[PDB]
């Protein structure tokens, strides 16, 4: 009944479900589980004020070309409102104290500087915050996917998804038929 | 001199003095690895006595086996084979292990068995330092609670590669294990029979929970030994050898908050039922779970995605200021669960900042959390 | 061995698909299990002289019309040398008791119909029953290949077996995808 | 970016060779897989451990001044021998990096740190010393060798027991169903000492004994035997454990004593070892006044059979054998004649050089 | 010992397409420059093999295992039509065996879907792929 549903192998880097009456289709990756996971937060971005975030308590201190300070201490309300709080603790010496939950696993340090450099600008309203922190805060590079999420990852992805969510301007779900397959056979 | 290959007698046990010492070498077996013999437990025989020993290459155990002499020998045979098979005998057989080339032969009851070995020679063994930089003893019961009361806030495999292992520090007559992950951090002490210099390593996970489970005897003690980057604890005729964690831990006492000022004491059993009960109708990935502090009043409050809302009071001796904060549930619940006190002494500040966990009456532990914002 | 390839999964009834160093590869497995089986049978033939047999519960109710009840009763020997023993139960029907193995699994029923309308007309003599028309099992139709720890095995096929590449036809059995897929995301 | 070391190729792949034995192609150690070179005064060392033998020799000279580096030991050995006859093979010294230059061609290798080497810790208590040519020492070594145990679960027997006793030097092989004993006057008065080299260690000295002149010098530490010769150093640790007595395995008794053709009967044993059992062959011996006879059959219910022509008359034996017992003595002893004494078929078989008691091998047959 | 009856004689080739002959020790360097392009064990059987082909006065063999190629030729001492056969890997390494006379010649001829190879008094017969 669902359109879009199965679980198969994702062999290396592709994830893969074919179900949808008797179409294949594929998953790109975590390409995918990053740009429709974080398309929930825009989402988020109106149901709060600010991205909900948790606090740390040992603080992360990173290199911060330049002390990245110019983006920080002028621009510390909307940083964090979007989830991350830093400080200046000594000169050229930033340290991370709180960072939004979405991201998650670890590694504040690659987020607070591939958005620091980002918000350098003065329109006002800048969407493109939210794209960079998709890139690299979701399922990364490494264990398999889990068979209980299997196909659960791919109904929560188009659940939430915008119908080739174009992050890369490549569609994520790319179709392909079994009269496809049939025809690819080149006999 | 005895005909080529005739079943010569190595070693006889009850099944239980066997399968015993065995049960103590298979949470470090890796049951495949990359070297074979890395799947295999070896058996030493030595003037009549019987030691027991495996590897992962980072944790070494041993223990004396069952008695039995007959020729001082060296074997290695498949951990999980062997095991199995020693489960699968009545409760108090009698097991005969006999060699021939490279087959292994169980007797026991009506059954055979032939197993298949691996050169003792090719076993590979831990090179144990013998610069000991400290040396020390404590009660078994101790050590397991200590370890029991920080073990759950490390942090499984993070980038920061010191935040995995548990930081075990000793400075004169003082015993430290400290765990932090990265948001939380565990704080246990105790007082040892000894004067010895500041030292400290980090124990890698696996290192710690072999040595919960080999901590069996609560009235015995367990003694330490703080090699150059190796440690070695002894204990219940068991002796287990292993690598550290290379790297400065973080200093835990810029950790802990000092003016925490909004302080109650509550039943830890309540207040971990009514987490658990509120944790349902919470967000099944984050868990935001916001405490409201009054008067005499502790509210917890969840919400999820489908707009449901759990919300559970506790009456509480408190008379201070009110205070809304928002934590992680799990990190609340960890240390109800490991903690087997009747009491528990919250302490908070602001909402910003971390909040203190005690046992009343108890110096010797601590926990701090540090909120988020729900 | 690095091998054709190593398989993942099924693909919606029809193929199996394979990981391997290029790329996951589509196995259309009802047709390189019929070039397989094809070819293992006549390995079997062509040595001992029969194929080997397998008996079974349950058998088949066969319903066996006129003239198969007197074919069978021509020299069974030919159809012991098929792999498929079968009984006279009465009247016209029949059931068999011993099937081919690697075929089994379903439809006995159409393997021994088949043999013993051919041993009408004895001239045999042909012996080029064996292929599709006793290969009219190959492997599961369209239900099923277990977990995967026998897709390998037929995902082992082609090795020490001839006739790979051209199918009974002409149409490939296996590879279109390479691991420059990706223009299909454009 | 230190120029560290020039030699000719020779020079440098001879003192290497000395080394490939005892290095672990795969271990679990990093370092234990390299080779150790150590310059000083002008002077160049190799070094490679297995932290059970440790071999040292004298390398090639030159500049060579106070360096200590460690580099894989197999791929630097493969470099040196895919180069020229006559190559001049320089080695730099780049931080974490060494540079292998010969005529065209550049090796960029990695290294690492000779503080991280393990050194063996030489003994320095030396209870016995003597020396022996070369050449009488690798014939007793070859004499008892095939009798050791390999990789078997009573580990004092995967060795060979060296005893030293007033002027006699003593070697004792056995693996609990065969034993080889060879015995020599070495010019030496000692007390009576004993250690059980460990296989790996015999094998490497076997290698060794190349110049049948020059003599070899063998040193008893506490627990560790030390072999110079050749400018070579081989420190090895023994096996801990007492050997077995081998005189209560020796017998005195045996009766049954004929002279028979040493290539004589191997090549009937290799003619009649093609029928039998694979996993169990016993070759059965029939002896009677006159001939001896081998016998093999196989499941196959195919038989061979050789006879051969024998000065003896007590008595008849029927004995069975395991053929590779049989044969690595009669390929490894150089005389022509071998005498044998039988007992019984309980009994264990004596197979001697005739006119020579310093040569044992006992062997226990099979039922 | 088994009875003779049983051992199975190979349904040996009666039309005979072409028959050459020609030096063996040139028909062995062909060979041994063009045997190590065989494919080993892959799964396009076809390349499990060497291609020999007669056209003319030429004797061709190629081989290939789809990453590379070999191809060797010579001048014989006939006037074939063209055509061309696949022989095994095991015909092959078997036949690179049987050359042993460099100055005798070998006879080759092609029956129908088999290769005879005649010479020193010996015989192979081989199904070609």
């Amino acid at each position: 009944l669902p359109p879009l549903g199965f679980a198969i192998a994702q062999l290396l880097g592709i994830y893969i479900l074919a179900q949808a009456e008797d179409s294949l289709l594929l998953i790109d990756m975590h390409a995918a589980a990053e740009r429709v996971n974080y398309e929930k937060m825009k989402r988020q971005r109106q149901e709060n004020g600010n991205l909900q975030s948790q606090h740390l308590l040992i603080p992360v201190t990173f290199a911060a070309s330049h002390e990245e300070c110019a983006a920080l201490a002028d621009h510390a309300e909307t940083l964090a409102g979007f989830g991350l709080e830093l400080s200046d603790m000594g000169g050229n010496t930033l340290a991370v104290r709180a960072a939004p939950v979405m991201l998650g696993k670890s590694d504040v340090v690659s987020l607070a500087r591939d958005v620091l450099g980002e918000l350098a600008q003065v329109a006002s309203h800048e969407n493109r915050i939210l794209a960079t922190m998709s890139c690299h805060g979701s399922i990364r590079a490494g264990r398999r996917l889990t068979l209980p999420e299997m196909n659960a990852l791919l109904r929560d992805m188009e659940n939430t998804p915008r119908s080739n969510q174009c992050n890369h301007g490549r569609p994520t779900w790319v179709k392909l038929t079994l009269k496809e397959l049939d025809t690819l056979f080149l006999r | 001199l005895v005909p080529r290959g005739s079943h010569m007698l190595i070693l006889q046990a009850e099944r239980d003095s066997l399968l015993k010492p065995l049960q103590a070498f298979t949470g470090i077996v890796e049951r495949l690895h990359t070297l074979p013999i890395l799947s295999n437990v070896l058996i030493e025989g030595r003037g009549g006595q019987t030691k027991l020993l495996a590897t992962d290459l980072e944790i070494q155990i041993d223990t004396a086996g069952p008695e039995g002499g007959a020729g001082d020998f060296r074997i290695t045979t498949n951990a999980k084979k062997f095991q199995d098979i020693l489960r699968a005998l009545p409760a108090g057989a009698l097991v005969s292990l006999d060699w021939d080339d490279n087959r292994l032969t169980l007797k026991a009851g009506k059954s055979r068995f032939a197993l298949q070995t691996l050169p003792a020679a090719d076993f590979p063994m831990m090179n144990v330092g013998e610069d000991i930089s400290a040396t020390f003893s404590l009660g078994q019961e101790r050590f397991k609670t200590m370890l029991s009361q920080v073990q759950y806030s490390m942090a499984v495999q993070d980038i920061r590669y010191y935040l995995n292992g548990l930081l075990m520090q000793v400075e004169g007559s003082q015993l430290r294990l400290v765990a932090t992950d990265g948001h939380r951090l565990a704080y246990a002490a105790c007082a040892i029979d000894a004067d010895l210099p500041r030292a400290e390593v980090i124990l890698p996970r696996k290192t710690v929970l072999e040595l919960f489970k080999l901590l069996n005897n609560p009235d015995d003690p367990i003694q330490i030994e703080l090699l150059d980057k190796q440690v070695r604890f002894q204990c219940n005729g068991t002796t287990i050898v292993s690598k550290v964690i290379d790297g400065k831990f973080p200093d835990f006492n810029r950790v802990i908050p000092l003016d925490n000022d909004k302080i109650f004491v509550l039943s830890r059993a309540e207040l971990l039922g009514a987490l658990e009960r509120v944790s349902i109708l919470a967000n099944e990935k984050f868990r935001g779970a916001r405490l409201f502090l009054q008067p005499g009043l502790l509210s917890v409050v969840c919400s999820n995605n489908e707009q449901e809302e759990a919300r559970e009071e506790i009456e509480i001796a408190y008379q201070g200021g009110e205070l809304e904060v928002g934590f992680n549930i799990g990190y609340l619940m960890d240390v109800l669960r490991n903690i087997h006190s009747d009491d528990m002494q919250l302490a908070f500040g602001d909402a910003n900042r971390s909040t203190l966990f005690t046992v009343p009456n108890n110096p010797n532990f601590k926990y701090i959390v540090m909120p988020m914002r729900i």
